[PDB]
């Protein structure tokens, strides 16, 4: 929320808030929760989006059968770029719908992000709670509980650096589609991608 | 005391445009004098609004278009019309503008409402009041340019026949020659 | 600087439904008004009555047109075509059957005035619960706000699948397959 | 709009007008959807 | 139908037409709208 | 002289549709008598665009009459001094309603 | 500002204000304030520009390319005058943009050199203060910081020095485009200007 208590900051710009075009000073405290969590939900997307879309361009992919008679590797033939358009429309809408439950019930939680809850703090648990719907309590982010052995401390630590590695992911994942879009924009990619 | 116009010094202030944002004084023709001042600014941030929308929609049309839509900017509505893609959308602006006539009618019979405030402010920009009368002034200032902007994307494209910039073929050259 | 704004349309004075006792007040939404002109218990009993009557419509056409009744003649998939072919003396008997429910629950009571003279007599309670759901009060609230939901989403729904059909000339679901 | 335009609008003559405008279009709409129906 | 997205590209780039020679303003008076016999019967809604 | 006036057309409802009377040069309506054609090409109108302009600007002038109306009884009306200035009524109307609207018309 | 407080004048003409039209004598006050920093404007581009000119007649010339296809030799052959036709149009865009830049954001300072600003003194990080607008903090006069190692005497004598030198410069430019456009106007400009 208030531009000052985010945790952010880090080194790379010196020990101080960087807004360089004074964004945060033209809101009025309301918006720099929708800020936040834009802006871990962007670097989160974007991680995921650059691994795999390195994952991609090294041409490994999962055995076989996406569909019926569509192959992994001929789904995925063209690269990675093509990847998307190439796999089965039905599948498509599958992966559509199921980000369209989560990302329905992480805003229907009752403290909000931007009405005075953490913004980034996705509910662990989103289909909890709902009456007449029930799923197998899975926690979406941390099912096998890996941050119980962490210390507030340490997890504000790997907090600053999810920042860190979201803020770059999403640097890298907009340098992929650049270079695939404008040949020799980004000179360390190569044929694959 | 006489009040003059920050925008023209040499004629007296119109003294029905108090209390108002962006009150430099521009109104010559004394319109404010005839119309109401809350008709006049609903108007004005109306203009101002579909003018932004239409010169960033403008711009984006030469650029880029869904797939379904084969059209440039200058024959897009005719096709859309023909298609009955702006019935679809004549449709459901004018739910909006009906209930926008229905705002409009309470606020000049003084229900309270501003001259052009439907509180729309989902993301919080300017919920401090401090802010406000700044954002007011800004969105005004960028209106009042855009619909500029809208006329000339219009009538340059049309006059040149040239895509984004709207510039004749000479102009892309030895435009700073001695 | 609105006094009293509508919750639904905040630039709009409340309307005199918001201020009011039914269920599903406070959304506020009357851009035109028509709870300060219209009687307020007759609008929700029709409201009532429209909803029940297009969400049982809407399962019916949405499932006509993958299930038939066994044996039944002049079936088509479709509605408006079922309709149409379908023998006139069984959409007699239907209209019959329904005019019959409404004559005898509104007896005597078919006006606005006659209809809730009964101070008692509450918008849409006409009494039909026979596993007497309504004792319990604690949810009582709770399921008339979702048949109220319900209802409109169904006069929604049922709207949509009429005119799709009408456009495509193909059932509701043959239609929807048909756009992915 | 207002009490004093519903009132008017309300008034004899408008509210005639408005419903015989109403019932005009409806004859003529269904003469132009039934046409040329001498018989039942 | 295309859904733009799923099943088609989101967005498709535009025609780009080339920087040219301008037109005459009686070649795209007399398809005007408000200023051509003929614009002004096709500005008619079809319907 | 081979094309009869027209400018009128009735829509097809209840058998109404024969009043479009063949009126020539491939166009059925009712045939009009008011001599507005006859007067339109002495004005030297010569297509359809001219016509639509005019008319819009003639129902831009009745906005503004209406305006007028509104305007010199709500706002600001004149006095019973102001009206009976006869002499001055008289000039404005022969030299300047009169006057300048034939010579407008002779230009 | 008032002509009197100004240093402008100099051992040339008497150390008296040279004015010989009533000018100075006939306008206000602040359109005084308007003439010297145009004066200083006038002459600061002319001792760049004469400097410039004197470079392009010579031919020392930058080794390199200027574009993809052009050189500044290339530009440079049509001698100093034609070469500013000869540079890309792209190119001499983004010179006439950063001056506008430059030029509105000294213009926006608020004393104003007419409403109590000093003349001539361009005010130092121009592109500060301006809301969404970042740039690095590089001075437009001394980014090294020189006037740091001088006195407010050496100072003022360096602004005479600087004054006395560019009026002497704007002699100097029009003398070299005169010699361009009449020839033998103005002689020592042999073949080459
Ligand atoms: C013909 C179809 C149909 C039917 C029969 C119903 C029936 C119902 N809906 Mg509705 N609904 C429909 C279509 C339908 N809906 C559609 C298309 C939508 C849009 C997505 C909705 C959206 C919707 C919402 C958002 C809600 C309802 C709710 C309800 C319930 C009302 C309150 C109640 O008594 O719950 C008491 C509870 C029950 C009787 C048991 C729970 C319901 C079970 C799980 C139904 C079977 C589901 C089936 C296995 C498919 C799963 C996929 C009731 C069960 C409300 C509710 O309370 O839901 C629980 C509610 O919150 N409906
Ligand atoms: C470290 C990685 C890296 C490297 C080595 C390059 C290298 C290159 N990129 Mg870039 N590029 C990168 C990351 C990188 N890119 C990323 C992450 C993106 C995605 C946004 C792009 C998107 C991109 C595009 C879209 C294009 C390039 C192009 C180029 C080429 C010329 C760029 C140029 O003139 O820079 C000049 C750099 C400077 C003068 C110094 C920068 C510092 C100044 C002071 C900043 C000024 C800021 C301004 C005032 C605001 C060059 C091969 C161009 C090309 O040739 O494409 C074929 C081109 O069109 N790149
Ligand atoms: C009071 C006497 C009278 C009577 C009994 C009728 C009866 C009729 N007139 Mg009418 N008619 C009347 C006076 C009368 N007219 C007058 C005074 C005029 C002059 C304006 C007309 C002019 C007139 C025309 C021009 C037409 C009729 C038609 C009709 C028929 C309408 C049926 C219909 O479309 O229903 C449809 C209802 C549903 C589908 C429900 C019906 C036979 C129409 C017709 O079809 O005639 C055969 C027709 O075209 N009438
Ligand atoms: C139900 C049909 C449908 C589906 C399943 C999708 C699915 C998709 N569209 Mg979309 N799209 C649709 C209809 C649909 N579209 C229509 C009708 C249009 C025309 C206006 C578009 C125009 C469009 C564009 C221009 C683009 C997409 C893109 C996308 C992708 C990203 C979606 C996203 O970021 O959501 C974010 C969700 C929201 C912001 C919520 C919106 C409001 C909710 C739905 C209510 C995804 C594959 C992108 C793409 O190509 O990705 C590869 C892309 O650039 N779509
Ligand atoms: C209000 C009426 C009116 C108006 C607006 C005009 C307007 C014009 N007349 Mg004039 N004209 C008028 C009445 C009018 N005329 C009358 C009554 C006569 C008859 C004596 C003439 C005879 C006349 C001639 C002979 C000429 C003009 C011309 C002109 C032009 C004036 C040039 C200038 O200002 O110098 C202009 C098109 C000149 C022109 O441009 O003609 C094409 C020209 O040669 N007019
Ligand atoms: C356009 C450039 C320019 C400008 C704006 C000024 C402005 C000024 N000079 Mg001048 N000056 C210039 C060029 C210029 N100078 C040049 C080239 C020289 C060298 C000969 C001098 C030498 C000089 C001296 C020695 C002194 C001044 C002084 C002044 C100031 C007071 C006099 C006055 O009222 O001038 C107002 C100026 C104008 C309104 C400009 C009018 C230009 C006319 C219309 C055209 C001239 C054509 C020209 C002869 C063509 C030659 C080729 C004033 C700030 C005095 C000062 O600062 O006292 C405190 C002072 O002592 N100047
Ligand atoms: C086009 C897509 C845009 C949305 C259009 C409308 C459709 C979705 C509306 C559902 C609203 C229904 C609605 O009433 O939800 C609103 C409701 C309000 O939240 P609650 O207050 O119940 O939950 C917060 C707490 O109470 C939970 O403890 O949300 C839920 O119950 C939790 C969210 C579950 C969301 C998961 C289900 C997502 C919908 C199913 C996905 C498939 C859609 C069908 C395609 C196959
Ligand atoms: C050199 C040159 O010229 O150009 C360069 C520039 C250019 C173009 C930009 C380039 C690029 C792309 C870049 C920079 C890409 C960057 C991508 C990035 C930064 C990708 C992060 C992923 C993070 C993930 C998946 C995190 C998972 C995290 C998981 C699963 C966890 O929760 C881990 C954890 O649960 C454990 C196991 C337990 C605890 O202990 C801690 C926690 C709870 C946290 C190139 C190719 O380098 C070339
Ligand atoms: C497989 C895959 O990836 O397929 C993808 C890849 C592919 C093909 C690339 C796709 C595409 C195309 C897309 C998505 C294109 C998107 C285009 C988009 C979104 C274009 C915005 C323009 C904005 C403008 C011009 C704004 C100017 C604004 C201006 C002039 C300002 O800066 C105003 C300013 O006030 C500020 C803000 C700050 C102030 O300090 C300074 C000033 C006053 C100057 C798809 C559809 O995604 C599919
Ligand atoms: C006899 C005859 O008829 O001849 C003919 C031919 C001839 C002579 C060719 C003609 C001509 C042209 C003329 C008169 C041309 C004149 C040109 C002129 C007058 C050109 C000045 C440039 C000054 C510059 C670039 C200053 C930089 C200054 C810089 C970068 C600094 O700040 C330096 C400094 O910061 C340091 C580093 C340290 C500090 O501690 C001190 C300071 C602040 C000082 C004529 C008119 O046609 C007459
Ligand atoms: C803000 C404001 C106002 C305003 C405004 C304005 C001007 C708003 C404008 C909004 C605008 C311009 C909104 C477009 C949406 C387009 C959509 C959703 C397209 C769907 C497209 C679909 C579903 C499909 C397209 C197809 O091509 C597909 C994909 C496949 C092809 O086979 C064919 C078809 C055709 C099927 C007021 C009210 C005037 C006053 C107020 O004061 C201020």
């Amino acid at each position: 929320a208030f531009v000052d208590s985010i945790e952010g900051v880090g080194e790379e710009t010196g020990n101080k808030i960087w807004d360089p075009l004074g964004i945060s000073d033209a809101v009025s405290d309301e918006a720099v929760m929708w800020f936040r969590h834009s802006e871990l939900k962007h670097g989160r997307v974007a991680m995921l989006a650059t691994v795999g879309y390195m994952i991609g361009a090294a041409g490994i992919t999962f055995p076989g059968e996406i569909a019926k008679g569509v192959t992994f590797a001929s789904v995925g033939a063209s690269g990675p770029y093509a990847a998307w358009d190439a796999t089965p429309t039905a599948g498509k809408l599958q992966i559509l719908t199921i980000i369209l439950a989560l990302e329905w019930a992480a805003e229907t939680k009752k403290p909000h992000y931007m009405r005075g809850g953490v913004p980034g703090k996705i509910d662990q648990l989103p289909f909890e709670g709902i009456p007449g719907l029930w799923a197998p309590k899975i926690k979406f982010w941390d099912p096998l509980n890996f941050m119980g052995a962490l210390t507030e401390e340490q997890k504000a630590r790997k907090r600053k650096s999810e920042l860190k590695n979201g803020r770059l992911a999403m640097i890298g994942i907009i340098s992929f589609l650049t270079g695939h879009n404008i040949p020799g924009s980004v000179p360390a990619l190569d044929s694959h991608f | 005391p006489v009040e003059y116009s920050e925008s023209l010094p040499f004629l007296v202030k119109r003294k029905a445009l108090k209390g108002y944002v962006g009150d430099v004084g521009f109104d010559p023709l004394g319109f404010s004098e005839i119309l109401p001042m809350d008709w006049l600014r609903e108007a004005e941030l109306k203009h101002c609004r579909v003018a932004m929308l239409a010169t960033f929609g403008f711009g984006f049309t030469d650029f880029w278009h869904f797939p379904g839509f084969d059209y440039t900017t200058l024959e897009a509505h005719d096709a859309c019309v023909a298609s009955g893609a702006m019935s679809q959308l004549l449709l459901w602006i004018g739910l909006l503008e009906v209930f926008g006539t229905i705002g409009i009618d309470q606020t000049l019979r003084g229900s309270g409402r501003a001259a052009g405030d439907f509180g729309f402010d989902p993301l919080g920009f300017g919920s401090d009041p401090a802010k406000m009368a700044d954002l007011q002034m800004k969105e005004l200032a960028n209106g009042r340019l855009a619909m500029f902007a809208f006329s000339g994307f219009v009538t340059q494209s049309v006059l040149t026949g040239n895509q984004f910039p709207y510039l004749f073929d000479y102009q892309t050259t030895d435009v700073f020659a001695l | 600087a609105i006094a009293k704004p509508s919750n639904a349309v905040p630039f709009l004075t409340a309307p005199p439904c918001q201020s009011s006792k039914l269920a599903g007040a406070e959304t506020g939404f009357d851009p035109l008004y028509l709870s300060e002109f219209i009687d307020l218990k007759w609008a929700r009993e029709a409201e009532l009555k429209h909803g029940r009557i297009c969400m049982l419509a809407a399962p019916g056409y949405f499932f006509q047109e993958f299930f038939q009744l066994p044996g039944f003649p002049g079936y088509s998939p479709n509605g408006i075509e079922a309709v149409s072919s379908v023998s006139p003396e069984a959409l007699a008997q239907i209209v019959i059957f329904m005019s019959v429910i409404e004559y005898n629950s509104n007896l005597n009571k078919w006006t606005m005035d006659t209809m809730f003279a009964d101070p008692k007599r509450e918008p849409g309670n006409l009494g039909f619960d026979p596993l007497k759901f309504g004792e319990n009060k604690n949810t009582r609230a709770r399921l008339e706000m979702a048949e109220l939901k319900n209802g409109r989403l169904a006069m929604l729904a049922f709207s949509g699948m009429v005119h799709q059909t009408f456009v495509t000339g193909k059932p509701v679901w043959a239609s929807l397959q048909d756009i992915f | 709009m207002s009490n004093d335009l519903l009132k008017y609008l309300s008034t004899a003559p408008v509210l005639l007008t408005a419903w015989m405008s109403i019932t005009a279009g409806i004859i003529i709409e269904i003469q132009r959807f039934f046409p040329d129906s001498l018989s039942f | 139908m295309t859904i733009p997205g799923v099943n088609a590209p989101g967005l498709v780039p535009a025609t780009k037409k080339s920087v040219g020679p301008k037109p005459e303003w009686d070649s795209f008076r007399d398809t005007s709208h408000f200023w051509s016999s003929e614009g002004i019967m096709n500005s008619v809604p079809k319907v | 002289t081979a094309i009869k006036p027209s400018a009128q057309v009735v829509w097809p409802i209840v058998g109404q549709e024969i009043l479009n009377g063949d009126v020539g040069g491939g166009f059925s309506g009712v045939q009009i008598t008011s001599g507005v054609f006859q007067m339109w090409r002495a004005s030297g109108i010569t297509n359809e665009t001219e016509l639509y302009w005019t008319a819009m600007g003639g129902l831009v002038m009745s906005a503004l009459m209406v305006f007028a109306g509104w305007f010199h009884y709500h706002k600001a009306a004149p006095k019973l001094e102001w009206f009976q200035n006869v002499e001055s009524m008289m000039n404005h109307h022969l030299a300047g309603l009169l006057g300048l609207g034939c010579l407008s018309w002779s230009g």
